RNA sequence: GCUUUACUGCAGGCUGUCGCUGAGGACUCUCACUCCGGGAGGAGGACACCGAUAGCCGGGCA
RNA sequence: ACUCGUACGGUCACUGAAUCCUGCCCAGUGCAGGUAUCUGAACACCUCGUACAAGAGGACGAAGGACCUGUCAACGGCGGG
RNA sequence: AAACAUCUCAGUAUCGGGAGGAACAGAAAACGCAAUGUGAUGUCGUUAGUAACCGCGAGUGAACGCGAUACAGCCCAAACC
């Protein structure tokens, strides 16, 4: 039979219809009055969080982060540039907003490590994502068969090096064949042409 | 009044001093910032790749 | 070229800032719950550095000492009232709705409770014309008919210090002293007198703006100089 | 100059002399789907667009004849070198 | 370095459109959103701000 | 920032104390206003095309321009016969 | 590029953040010597200055495969409890 979770999932396929639509209209009013990174005791999208590795356990944290919508907030050149390098308006950054969200969340909790994150909507001027963070120092996690892997030293500050699921996607690592000639094993090893 | 010798006599202000963190006489006592190691500006130590030839 | 003076202003460096640390207070109306049960006694008359006009120090019943934007005719000892039921007399503050049509008012609020925005300069005054349950009509000093919420508070009488502008400065030194009390860079070097690099009008053998002065509203800063979006110029016609 | 609308001449198709009708070549309409069209959209962006920022060249004082010669019996046309002519009017 | 109706572009301003954005070629409303208010509450209101894009101007800048 | 500021303000420019004065010109250029009609992009819409799409065309048309008006203490001009 | 705007120099110099002893990658929604075929991923040799790009100018420039090195494959979400 269908899991209760499937229902949360199905509601979020069309956040603009049904009860969910009404919920968002209500919630966002409060979110707009909240800070940049708000820790929350429970994921707004349980199914999604559990699917990404979330667990109701000690050392598991969830935080919502909001980021301004739009392209790059860039300053026009103050020195000589050929027409090609004078652009300012239509230039966009290479990291998607979800990634910027994961990094701000991780800065807020220096001791925690980003596990994954997912979207929870947006209005006209900002986007919200919830980020799952894990405490690599808590024994309840050090003893977890599904999460202890994130306790290894080489996982420290994983988000800042693009090791996140959103990080790997944004780096063009999804495809294993055609089109990934310059993304794998890293953007840098491939001269930064990916 | 020339910008040269005559203007040099007006110089009796103490700015750069012995830095507590690095020991160089680069701690600007007015700005409270060391121009050599960055003390007062950053926890990290002031450093730049242009301080040496590019391939070295 | 280089940024023009108008652009240096925006950065708000000392050269362009007002001597705020020397200013006294912001003559905003008092806030009363309701009833008008607020009256104070004019304890003194002072000079307001930011406006070159006099200000009245008042001591209210509830024990609050605050400077007020004084109209002409207020003196020490006098008693002032602030509230809906305030008596209709010079120096008193109350919502337009309570003021009788045809009465000169000053320090008029733009939005009920903001403290006063209009007609605060020397010897000026707004003229309350039409009354209503939805809109109070006031003729501002510029001659413009302004539509305000009848709830906007105001003070009866014209602002003190009228006629200040009738006497010429006569000398640069006098202008100097006044300018030193404002957020203004003075004296003024003409654009035509500068180098091309410094202003749209700079350059050329003899001084002259090698271009029409009437500039478009859409012009970017650095270029918007001279006669901004003029509907006309000169005295003719 | 004057030009007869029809006249006998060699038809490279029938491979023999037959009556032909002369017509000025009318410009065919573009589709906007040629490779060059796609290259312009791909290579134009912020700033100068190289060849795609260039504008139409000039004109020669006189243009060369640009006609179609259609065989009155097989319906097929053939082209020929053109010759400079200030004006070209057909007779009949 | 400087100039301009040199070439080519870039900011910036104006303007349409899409998203924010709701209810009943002109209209009403309130619930988002904005503003005033210490507060209650008042004003405004699906506009404005903001994100995107399109046309015009654009030696202010390269 | 201006601004503890509010048109007797403060921003942008020109001329340069007082005194006597400051003519004619709105065609070009600039600014501003208006504008039946003309022109004027994208999205949505419509037709053709494509089992879809590319694409071609249409209808609607904002600012802007055409056009009209105002303005020279606005750029400037006041000749030859 | 014998000027120069796309292109080039070059994702180079330089800047911000971050981990380790090495990093990163990694058990196919792959490949497509099209097959009755290969079988995670780096890297090395080659494929090759080939395909592809480009005021189709100057210039830029892979991949599959193959020969090697080393080899290793697993854990969740959900269903049912
Ligand atoms: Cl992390
Ligand atoms: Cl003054
Ligand atoms: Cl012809
Ligand atoms: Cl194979
Ligand atoms: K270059
Ligand atoms: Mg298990
Ligand atoms: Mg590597
Ligand atoms: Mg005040
Ligand atoms: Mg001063
Ligand atoms: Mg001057
Ligand atoms: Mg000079
Ligand atoms: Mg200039
Ligand atoms: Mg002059
Ligand atoms: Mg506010
Ligand atoms: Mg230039
Ligand atoms: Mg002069
Ligand atoms: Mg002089
Ligand atoms: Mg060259
Ligand atoms: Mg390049
Ligand atoms: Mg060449
Ligand atoms: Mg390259
Ligand atoms: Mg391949
Ligand atoms: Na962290
Ligand atoms: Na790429
Ligand atoms: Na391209
Ligand atoms: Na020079
Ligand atoms: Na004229
Ligand atoms: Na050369
Ligand atoms: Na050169
Ligand atoms: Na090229
Ligand atoms: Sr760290
Ligand atoms: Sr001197
Ligand atoms: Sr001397
Ligand atoms: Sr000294
Ligand atoms: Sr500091
Ligand atoms: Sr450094
Ligand atoms: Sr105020
Ligand atoms: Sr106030
Ligand atoms: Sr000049
Ligand atoms: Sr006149
Ligand atoms: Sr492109
Ligand atoms: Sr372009
Ligand atoms: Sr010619
Ligand atoms: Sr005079
Ligand atoms: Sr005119
Ligand atoms: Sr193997």
């Amino acid at each position: 039979a269908r899991s209760a979770y499937s229902y949360i999932r199905d509601a979020w396929e069309n956040p603009g219809d049904g009860q969910l639509a009404e919920l968002q209209w209500q919630r966002q009013q409060e979110w707009r009055n909240e800070g940049a990174v708000e820790r929350i005791e429970r994921p707004t999208r349980l199914d999604k969080a559990r699917s990404q590795g979330y667990k109701a356990k000690q050392g598991v944290i969830v935080a919502r982060v909001s980021v301004r919508k739009g392209s790059a907030r860039k300053r026009r050149h103050k020195a000589g540039r050929r027409s090609k390098r004078q652009g300012v308006t239509r230039i966009t950054r290479r990291k998607d907003i979800q990634r910027v969200a994961e990094e701000r969340a991780s800065r807020t909790f220096p001791n925690l490590r980003v596990l994954n994150s997912y979207s929870v909507g947006q209005d006209g001027r900002q986007k919200w994502h919830e980020v799952i963070l894990i405490d690599p120092n808590h024994p309840a996690i050090q003893n977890d068969d599904d999460l202890s892997w994130i306790c290894a030293d080489d996982q420290a500050d994983r988000v800042f090096r693009g090791l996140t699921g959103a990080g790997r996607r944004n780096r063009g690592l999804s495809g294993k064949g055609k089109g990934s000639e310059k993304t794998r094993p890293s953007l840098r090893s491939n001269g930064g042409k990916a | 009044t020339g910008a040269g010798t005559p203007s040099q006599g007006k110089k009796n202000t103490t700015t750069h001093t012995k830095c507590r963190r690095c020991g160089e006489k680069s701690y600007h006592t007015k700005k409270k910032v060391c121009s050599s190691c960055g003390f007062g500006k950053s926890a990290k130590r002031r450093d730049y790749e242009w301080q040496s030839k590019a391939g070295e | 070229g280089r940024r023009i003076q108008g652009q240096r202003r925006g950065r708000g460096t000392s050269t362009f800032r007002a001597p705020s640390h020397r200013y006294k207070a912001d003559l905003e109306h008092r806030k009363v719950e309701d009833g008008d049960v607020i009256a104070g006694t004019v304890v003194d008359i002072e000079h307001d550095p930011a406006r070159s006009a006099p200000v009245a120090a008042v001591e209210f019943e509830d024990g609050d000492r605050r400077l007020i934007l004084a109209p002409e005719g207020v003196g020490v000892g006098d008693e002032l009232q602030v509230g809906v039921s305030a008596e209709i007399a010079p120096g008193n503050t109350l919502p337009l709705a309570e003021i009788p049509e045809g009465v000169p008012v000053c320090n008029v609020e733009s939005s009920p409770g903001d403290g006063g925005k209009f007609a605060r300069a020397s010897g000026v005054n707004a003229q309350l014309l039409t009354h209503d349950r939805n809109v109070a009509v006031v003729k501002l000093p510029s001659g413009e008919m302004k539509r305000l919420d009848p709830q906007c508070r105001a003070t009866i009488g014209v602002v003190a210090g009228g006629g200040r502008t009738d006497k010429p400065f006569v000398k640069a030194g006098n202008k100097h002293h006044k300018m030193k009390a404002r957020g203004t860079k003075w004296p003024n070097v003409r654009g035509v007198a500068m180098n091309a690099v410094d202003h749209p009008f700079g350059g050329g053998g003899r001084q002259h703006p090698g271009k029409p002065k009437s500039i478009s509203r859409n012009a970017p800063p650095g270029r918007k100089v001279g006669d901004i979006a003029s509907k006309r110029t000169g005295r003719g016609g | 100059m004057q030009m007869p609308r029809r006249f006998n001449t060699y038809c490279p198709h029938c491979n023999e002399h037959q009556e032909h009708e002369v017509e000025k070549v009318r410009s065919g309409r573009q589709t906007g789907m040629k490779w060059i069209d796609r290259q312009r959209e791909r290579n134009s962006g912020i700033g100068n667009d190289g060849k795609f920022s260039k504008v139409p060249g000039g004109d020669k004082p006189t243009k060369k004849t640009d006609l179609k010669y259609r065989c009155g019996e097989c319906g097929k046309a053939h082209l020929r070198e053109g010759w400079r002519a200030g004006r070209l009017e057909f007779q009949e």
